[PDB]
């Protein structure tokens, strides 16, 4: 629903970061058959979005300290972009065997 | 139609609208509210932007403000003058954080 929400009307970045950070989550902790699926899938989603809001306007970092002093952070394209080339090398991998 | 033409004018006469745009309203109640708001004089225009801006609909805000700019180009008052220059820059700041997309479509006729 976050997500969702978000979106309604004239959403973007924000999109973008929520999901990004479901993502992460879902990796680190519960990944084992499946986590692997839905971040993917995640990923996937952001990466549409934030290709989408045209740096006209420029951006992506967060700022805090809690519940990884679990400070956000930044990108520049890069950041995650790393993160998704990596996870999606990660499934092929996965998938020729178990 | 008849009970809420009743509301929204009384409401209007009391001075009581903004008290009234804190409510939630139906489809139905909004549509009619938002075409009452349009026929009822400029400030009602006005209280329109904020009712739109409230609810997050940036788009019609934005053109609604166009409207309001082009129906303005002849008004001798100051005091109108001021007023709609500090709308035109709060809006203008509000066009300036919508994505590419919604601006284009805020900024098409």
């Amino acid at each position: 629903l976050l997500y969702a929400f978000h979106i309604y009307r004239h959403n973007y970045r924000k999109a973008g970061s929520v999901m990004f950070e479901y993502g992460m989550r879902l990796g680190r902790e519960v990944r084992t058959l499946r986590g692997l699926q839905k971040q993917v899938n995640s990923y996937l989603a952001c990466l549409n979005c934030l290709r989408l809001i045209r740096p006209e306007y420029a951006w992506i970092v967060q700022p805090v300290s809690g519940a990884v002093s679990s400070q956000i952070e930044i990108l520049e394209l890069r950041d995650l972009e790393k993160e998704y080339v990596l996870a999606q090398t990660r499934l092929t991998l996965a998938k020729h065997n178990p | 139609e008849e009970l809420l033409k009743h509301m929204y004018e009384m409401c209007q006469e009391m001075g009581l609208i903004e008290e009234l745009l804190k409510l939630t309203f139906t489809d139905f109640e909004q549509g009619y509210l938002h075409k009452f708001l349009q026929t009822t004089g400029v400030q009602n225009q006005e209280l329109l932007l904020v009712h739109h801006l409230q609810r997050a609909n940036y788009i019609s805000a934005l053109q609604l403000n166009q409207s309001l700019k082009t129906n303005h180009l002849n008004d001798c008052d100051r005091r109108l003058r001021e007023r709609s220059g500090a709308r035109n820059a709060i809006l203008d700041q509000y066009g300036k954080i919508l994505p590419r997309v919604q601006r284009t479509l805020a900024s098409e006729r």
